[PDB]
DNA sequence: CATATTTTGCAAAATGACAA
RNA sequence: CCUAAGAGUAC
DNA sequence: TTGTCATTTTGCAGGTACTCTTATTCAATATG
């Protein structure tokens, strides 16, 4: 789900960069480094709030080095998937093992083991989809999925979801 | 080239938390299990897999990278292995502490003898620092020789309250070499306390019990004082002609294998006990070869083996010989001579020394021209430059580079160039009993093989010219240079805090001459007056 | 860190810059100038970074502050501008 | 403290074991403690839009789904630079599944759920999920069991469904 | 004493 | 051994002297907060001399003739006589000088007058006299109220501790009490007007330099006074009935129960 | 040349901390070693070229720091580890002064 | 009174041969020796038996025993001492290191 | 305060600590012949109140253990009846400054 | 014929009783 | 290369 | 129901730098 959290990042500035626009350099370097990033501690980091005046504090010169270490504190909007949480999403692809659903910036892969037996894969239709006795799940189709597990990945995350529970599937 | 870039954040050590390895932690951090005493395989050209020089612990050859981290010998810290001991052995450095702990804890139920019901235990447990608590607990519980399953009530000594005691009789424990012998009161029965039973009784001590003994729940539990897994240091710790530690580890492995085979095939208890004693002795001498009473473990050459404790302690040990004080680069040493024509804060430096010692100057728009000129002059004449450090870390030697042509300097590069005039340098005479015996001088390059210094500055140095040698250190950064010139400069040391009076004065020939010159009989004619006036550099020009 | 920072209106340390503070400011500023840091003063032809830092300190154009640490961990921030260089 | 390697429970919304850094109270950058507030889909979308427009204005000085998507794409291109694929996907996901339109409706929803006096995670989930009945919400969100009366949850979901537009 | 010239004692 | 024992002692920014654990060794460095290099041996004039000599040197009376002052000493020498407020000021100044005399005789039982103190007042007075060309004949421009208030303000301006509570203020007064005794001993009304013959600008210059030099003599926080003390004790030892010298130093540092020459003094 | 203990004491008396650090680190031996925040041990496998840091046992990959210590200090810590002592190095304060 | 007598003894030792040492050095020595309530000697059994940090204490004498006791007792060293930072090769909190130099962005802008 | 002639039986020493807050202090007449506090080596000792101790610790930012220690067997501490945790202010005639105030906490 | 193994400085802590 | 030993320089 | 007093064992480490030279690395019996 989406949250707002208080985060801090340490940025080291070279001595050559202490011009009058040091605040601009620090603000720009905070971006392009944490914006749209991913980590296991806080999930996805999407955007920073209160950009008018971000807390930069003073900044400590590293002895024998000359660089300055700023501990910039800021407000960040994050999206951390959690176990056993129901969330809406859109199907983007389907395969033999399962199908991928787009939830915010992440793709949750629901395996074929976590669906009712009435729903079966079908490669005859173009594109291949998942068809059941009462409904069919294709690309760009709204679906609600309950996440029960998450897998930390490099610069991304692939959680584990299901629709086996009651009132789970296409709306 | 130094060490390449690492993306991990750079911090400084704020706290150092000490403790003991749990065996499971040793097994978790180890990258290999050492089983074979041999260091090299039968081919005698490669490191044996599973031997004491396993490539997973680090590369013993410069030509090969470490098998674990895939880094050269420059980068690889070396990764520990582990030897799984056949039977538990005592840690030689903790045997006394183990004796105290087992003397404070019931040897059957593993509970501390005197609980809070005893009057003095409230005072003992109220102590804050761990060491004092343990001292008090030991000196009060060492005399109790029964678990006391039932104790008089704290409120009144009328009724009996039953605690978790078993009522067994605690033995009197002494140490006979590397083992503990317990004598139970005769209803005395003497027997050697096996390390296995002591480990078992230690693992039964409650968290509250051993946290009152000073031990920590997370970092040092008492049962971790018994060695069950030996952490094998990497080859960087014992570089190769093998090191003494390698031979001791080979002996430990041999004893371990002997004991394991004896246990597996079945043997009389005497042989098993002998092998166990041998393994304990080898481990103890590996960690400490200076045990009182016990004979030293001799090396194959008949000399005592240098244990780890021997490596740490002493004047030449790690701490005092390599950490508190160490050999340094950018230092010179030579004979000193006097010079009445040098200023108080000046030091004369031989031209060869000035050509050897260098300072790294960052290439700046303000000093591009002179640095380029010094690079052109090269290292063979003074003034000149010896190296050019590029921003990528690559280093250009001015020797052998004249073929490549003139080097174009760029801002941010470093020119490592000969020390020139007025460069602040630390100057020392040893023993250097006080801070005035180590002062910052200004370099004056001179064409002879001795350090030259003013006569008045010899008093703080306690220096003569009958063969005294002195030392010179060159700062290698602007911060060190600036603080050396602004804190340790000779003029700033004239008045010593030692006795709130000047430490330098007029001495030797100048003192006698100044007494002879200021006599009422002393009159000077015009020519000599003019010569003397001109010799004063800041003379205002009026006769 | 807010609790640590003693408020400016009730700082109780000496208003004079210490010898060690001056030495470290000169060293740090000289090191920065050596690495092409911007100069806040006009130069009369001087080229030594140390004397450039000395000139900057003489007329209080050094944009640094001293974080003086009390023994309990609290600290006071003193700008180089407001510190008196009497020594 | 250090605790070396301390074991921990697996996160689960059913047990509300969100995490040691996802506790109810968080120390803000000002030094005091504030309740862990969670944003629903519409509220998070509004927060993102406010942040983006504020950033665009700061740089300058120094409805239907299609037009909303065009406006957000243009503003995203104007304000920030590249490497915003995750941000773009999140923004389009929020606009597509936009349960509310403007500040008034989301404010009414958030004040209503505040008046419920319930957990911020649970109220955020209720605002995000477009449930219909009460037992359906209870089986969708296990954390709501034995916390609120059935009729009150049913009626508040009725007002939430009424507030739904487009 | 010392050591040298423990303590006394210890 | 001495260096290792004292290696971590440092003067902190609250002027306390603490080790690495933060334990207070001295609540102010050297019990006066002064750098050792800025200390010179000076004479305390009030502690010595006789009572009659003390009165002749310091006592000034505007209503009698036994201890009156020459009207030619200062400009308003004929108008001060018969005044009441100025007599009160002289009375309190002389009372303070008497109190300082008693205090100093208490502190130094032997009556030794030459002790090491931070600021050398004599050199400052000589510098003022040579700078402003005191002719020693013209009546002084100073007024007595000017002298008294200037000395009081100068005492108020000699700050070692900058705290703003009763404990720190009391510590500051205790720190500067001896130097204030010296200052009152030197810059007395009689001595200023007659012995030195300051002028108004010369007196203000003397006050300014005393304040500046005192503020410049305060120890700098961060000074590693422990290593300094260890070296300042060890180095003289290298130059070296009752045991003395290195064996006695060793007996003192190694606190030994039994020593070679245990002697006792009975008065 | 040997920069012995009492030369270090003289430099401490002078108050020049940065010069002492430069003498003991840059002039003699400066070693960059990696540690983790969970356990202070140097048991961090650091594949710098592949940019992969991993402390086995702690099972962490995102909580690694690098520190600059004398190689003699690294050797001392490794010898203490070989002697069943853990000199855990931590980069933050757990207790107030 | 013990501290006063100790200072008098040290002063007598120093001034026996006519040498003079400023008061504050001997005062600091005798205050360190008597700061714990008793006469603490300058010996392994004296000043080196405090809780002033294992790394500092081991640098003087009995190094390996100090390390073993620190490991068994799980001592925490806060690295406030000079010896700890010397061992770790970082700027000691002494002299020039007794403070942190930081950058004021507002002042830097205010200059130009 | 109990003033005895020669000695107290250890069987009576154990019962010296009575029910609080009553405290029993024992002194030997031989030790009380000469008042130690009049010796010139013995400076002035003033017990601090709890409020004064709190103020002292607050102003100097000190913990309990960071003050100089005075044993709870020192002759002056016995003379003044110090209890553990109580702080004595020590007034001394310094020679660098006229007056010096120290503080020692009983242990 | 070649590698492998057999001078110095003490105060206590501890001990053996013990005595009714 | 290591180790040990001896002689020596300035204190 | 508590003091007493009077022999027998308990751990050790020695200043700071620096230069040079010399010797020596288990021998020998025993099996592959
Ligand atoms: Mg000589
Ligand atoms: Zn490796
Ligand atoms: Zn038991
Ligand atoms: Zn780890």
């Amino acid at each position: 789900m989406f949250f707002i959290k208080d985060l801090s990042l340490n940025i080291t500035l070279h001595p050559s960069f202490f011009g009058p626009r040091m605040k601009q350099y620090l603000k720009t370097k905070l971006l392009e480094e944490v914006e749209g990033s991913c980590t296991g501690k806080f999930g996805y980091i999407l955007c920073v709030l209160d950009y008018d005046n971000i807390d930069i504090q003073r900044g400590r010169i590293l002895p024998t080095d000359g660089s300055a270490e700023f501990n910039v504190k800021y407000r960040a909007v994050v999206f951390k998937p959690f176990k056993g949480e129901v969330v809406d999403g859109t199907v983007v692809s389907c395969s033999q093992h399962g199908f991928e659903v787009q939830v915010g910036p992440m793709k949750v892969f629901v395996t074929k083991h976590l669906m009712p037996q009435d729903l079966t894969f079908n490669a005859g239709s173009n594109p291949p989809s998942y068809q059941s006795s009462e409904d069919v799940i294709t690309i760009k189709s709204r679906i609600r999925v309950k996440i029960e597990g998450c897998i930390s990945q490099v610069s991304s995350i692939h959680a584990i979801g299901s629709i086996k529970e009651d009132y789970l599937g296409a709306i | 080239v130094g060490q390449q870039y690492s993306s991990a954040p750079l911090r400084t050590v704020k706290e150092v938390q000490f403790g003991l390895f749990s065996p499971e932690e040793v097994r978790a951090i180890s990258v290999a299990k050492i089983r074979f005493p041999e260091t090299m395989d039968e081919t005698q050209t490669r490191a044996k897999i599973g031997g004491l020089n396993d490539p997973r612990l680090g590369s013993i050859d410069r030509n090969l990278k470490c098998q674990t981290c895939q880094e050269g010998m420059n980068e690889c810290p070396g990764h520990f292995g582990h030897i799984d001991l056949a039977k538990p052995v005592f840690h030689v450095g903790f045997i006394a502490k183990i004796k105290k702990v087992c003397e404070c804890v019931c040897m059957h139920c593993g509970k501390l003898l005197l609980d809070e019901h005893n009057e003095l235990m409230r005072q003992a447990l109220a102590i804050k620092d761990s060491k004092k608590r343990f001292a008090a607990i030991w000196t009060l519980c060492k005399t109790k020789m029964v678990c006391e399953t039932d104790v008089p009530s704290e409120d009144d000594p009328t009724q009996l309250v039953s605690r978790g005691g078993c009522g067994n009789t605690q033995p009197t424990i002494r140490k006979d070499g590397l083992k503990l012998v317990g004598s139970w009161k005769k209803d005395p029965e003497l027997r050697v306390l096996s390390t296995e039973e002591i480990l078992n009784i230690f693992k039964h001590i409650s968290v509250k019990d051993f946290t009152s003994l000073g031990f920590n729940e997370v970092f040092s539990r008492p049962e971790w004082m018994i060695l069950t897994c030996l952490p094998v240091p990497p080859p960087p710790v014992r570089p190769s002609g093998e090191d003494d530690l390698t031979f001791k580890l080979a002996d430990i492995l041999k004893a371990n294998i002997s004991l394991e085979t004896l246990e597996h095939n079945g043997a009389p208890h005497h042989a098993i006990e002998e092998a166990e004693s041998l393994l304990q002795f080898h481990v103890a001498t590996y960690m400490d070869n200076d045990i009182a009473g016990q004979p030293q473990a001799l090396q194959k050459s008949g000399r005592p083996v240098k244990s780890i404790r021997a490596r740490l302690k002493g004047k030449e040990g790690r701490i005092r010989g390599n950490l508190m004080g160490k050999r340094v680069d950018f230092s010179a040493r030579t004979v000193i001579s006097g010079d009445p024509n040098l200023e108080l804060d000046q030091v004369g430096v031989p031209k060869s020394i000035a050509k050897t010692l260098t300072y790294p100057e960052v290439v700046t728009p303000y000093n591009i021209d002179r640095l380029t000129q010094l690079v052109r002059n090269g290292p063979n004449e003074h003034p000149g430059a010896k190296y050019v450090i590029r921003d990528s870390g690559d280093r250009i030697d001015l020797r052998y580079s004249k073929r490549a042509g003139d080097i174009q300097l760029q801002y941010g590069w470093k020119v490592e160039r000969h020390i020139m005039d007025n460069d602040p340098v630390l100057f020392n005479r040893q023993p250097s009993l006080h801070k005035m015996s180590m002062m910052a001088h200004r370099v004056k390059v001179i064409p002879y093989s001795t350090f030259r210094l003013n006569l008045s500055v010899t008093s703080p140095y306690n220096a003569d010219f009958d063969g005294d040698e002195m030392n010179l250190h060159v700062p290698q950064s602007e911060e060190t240079r600036a603080e050396l010139s602004q804190l340790c400069a000779v003029p700033l040391q004239i008045v010593s805090p030692q006795s709130n009076k000047p430490c330098m004065g007029i001495v030797q020939d100048t003192l006698c001459g100044i007494r002879k010159l200021t006599l009422r009989d002393t009159f000077i004619e015009l020519d000599q007056v003019l010569n003397m006036l001109y010799w004063v550099p800041d003379w205002d020009g009026v006769i | 860190l807010k609790e640590k920072a003693i408020p400016k209106d009730q700082r109780a340390t000496t208003p004079y810059m210490t010898k060690y503070e001056r030495a470290r400011i000169l060293g740090t500023r000289a090191l920065q100038i050596s690495m092409n840091a911007p100069v806040f003063v006009d130069l009369e032809g001087e080229t030594d970074p140390l004397r450039i830092a000395m000139k900057e300190l003489a007329e209080k154009k050094i944009p640094l502050v001293i974080r003086r640490y009390l023994p309990d961990g609290s600290f006071e921030d003193w700008s180089v501008e407001e510190l008196i260089v009497d020594l | 403290r250090r605790r070396l390697k301390k074991v921990e429970e697996e996160e689960n919304a059913a047990t509300l074991q969100l995490g040691q850094e996802f506790q109810l109270k968080q120390i803000n950058h000002q030094g005091e403690e504030e309740e862990l507030i969670a944003l629903n889909l519409s509220e998070a979308r509004l927060v993102i839009k406010e942040a983006l427009v504020e950033r665009r204005r700061a740089f300058k000085r120094s409805e239907t789904r299609e037009k909303e998507l065009e406006s957000i794409d243009v503003l995203l291109e104007q304000t920030t630079g590249g490497n915003n694929k995750d941000l773009k996907n999140t923004m389009q996901y929020l606009t597509n599944f936009s349960r509310f339109r403007d500040q008034e409706t989301v404010g009414a929803v958030i004040q209503l759920l505040k008046s419920t006096g319930l957990h911020p995670f649970e109220v955020a989930q209720l605002g995000s999920l477009a449930c219909d009945t009460a037992d359906e919400a209870k089986t969708l969100i296990p954390s709501l069991n034995n916390k609120i009366s059935d009729d009150e949850l049913e009626r508040i979901l009725k007002e939430l469904s009424n507030l739904e537009t487009l | 004493t010392x050591p040298g010239v423990t303590x006394p004692g210890v | 051994r001495l260096v290792k024992a004292l290696e971590d002692i440092m003067v902190h920014y609250d002027n306390t002297t603490r080790n690495s654990l933060g334990n207070v060794i001295q609540f102010i460095y050297g019990e006066d907060g002064m750098d050792a290099a800025h200390i010179e041996k000076q004479s305390l004039d009030t502690i010595g001399g006789s009572d009659a000599a003390f009165e002749k040197r310091y006592r000034v009376d505007l209503l009698n003739t036994d201890h009156t002052l020459d009207p030619s000493l200062l400009e308003s020498g004929s108008e001060i006589l018969g005044d009441l407020k100025l007599q009160v000021l002289l009375d309190e100044e002389y009372k303070q000088l008497v109190k300082d005399r008693k205090f100093l005789r208490e502190v130094f039982v032997d009556g030794e007058a030459n002790w090491p103190l931070p600021v050398n007042i004599r050199r400052i007075i000589q510098n003022a006299q040579q700078t402003f060309h005191i002719d020693h004949t013209k009546p002084s421009d100073l007024t007595i109220k000017d002298i008294v208030l200037g000395v009081k303000d100068l005492q108020e301006n000699l700050l070692v501790l900058r705290g703003k509570n009763e404990i720190i203020q009391n510590a500051q007064r205790d720190a500067v009490t001896l130097f204030c005794c010296l200052l009152r001993s030197r810059l007395a009304t009689r001595r200023v007007l007659q012995e030195y013959r300051l002028t108004k600008q010369a007196f203000d210059w003397v006050l300014s330099n005393i304040e500046a030099q005192f503020l410049r003599s305060v120890v700098h926080p961060g000074e590693m006074v422990g290593v300094l003390a260890a070296q300042s004790i060890g180095e003289p030892a290298t130059q070296m009935k009752v045991t003395s010298g290195v064996p006695r130093l060793k007996e003192i540092l190694n606190v030994a129960k039994n020593m070679k020459t245990p002697s006792l003094t009975v008065y | 040349l040997r920069f012995g203990e009492m030369e270090r004491d003289c430099m401490i008396a002078h108050g020049a901390a940065s010069f002492l650090k430069e003498r003991l680190m840059e002039a003699s031996d400066a070693f960059r070693v990696h540690i983790c925040g969970i356990c202070g041990l140097m048991t961090v496998i650091a594949k710098l070229n592949h940019n992969q840091f991993e402390c086995k046992g702690c099972d962490n990959k995102i909580d690694i720091y690098q520190i600059h210590i004398p190689y003699a200090a690294k050797l001392l810590f490794q010898e203490l580890m070989a002697m069943n002592i853990t000199p855990r190095l931590y980069t933050d304060r757990s207790r107030d002064f | 009174a013990g501290r006063a007598a100790l200072y008098k003894e040290v002063y007598n030792v120093i001034a026996s041969d006519g040498s003079y040492v400023n008061y504050r050095h001997m005062a600091l020595l005798v205050d360190v020796m008597t700061t714990q309530g008793g006469l603490t000697s300058v010996t392994r059994h004296g000043f080196n038996r405090s809780n002033t940090g294992a790394l500092m204490r081991c640098s003087f004498e009995e190094t390996v025993e100090i390390l073993f006791e620190a490991g068994a007792s799980a001592e925490l060293d806060d690295c406030r001492g000079v010896s700890e930072n010397v061992i770790l090769g970082q700027m000691a909190p002494i002299g020039t290191g007794a403070f942190d130099v930081m950058i004021d962005e507002e002042s830097l802008v205010k200059y130009m | 305060i109990f003033v005895y002639q020669n000695n107290i039986t250890p069987s009576a020493m154990k019962l010296v600590p009575s029910i609080p807050p009553a405290t029993i202090e024992t002194f030997n007449e031989a030790a009380l012949v000469v008042n130690i506090t009049h010796h010139e080596l013995v400076p002035k000792h003033i017990r601090l109140s709890s409020d004064e101790k709190r103020e002292l610790l607050k102003r100097y930012r000190l913990k309990e253990s960071q003050l100089p220690r005075i044993q709870r067997a020192d002759p002056v501490a016995l003379y003044l009846g110090l209890k553990r945790g109580e702080v004595v202010k020590i007034i001394r005639k310094s020679e660098t400054s006229g007056r010096y105030a120290s503080y020692r906490i009983c242990m």
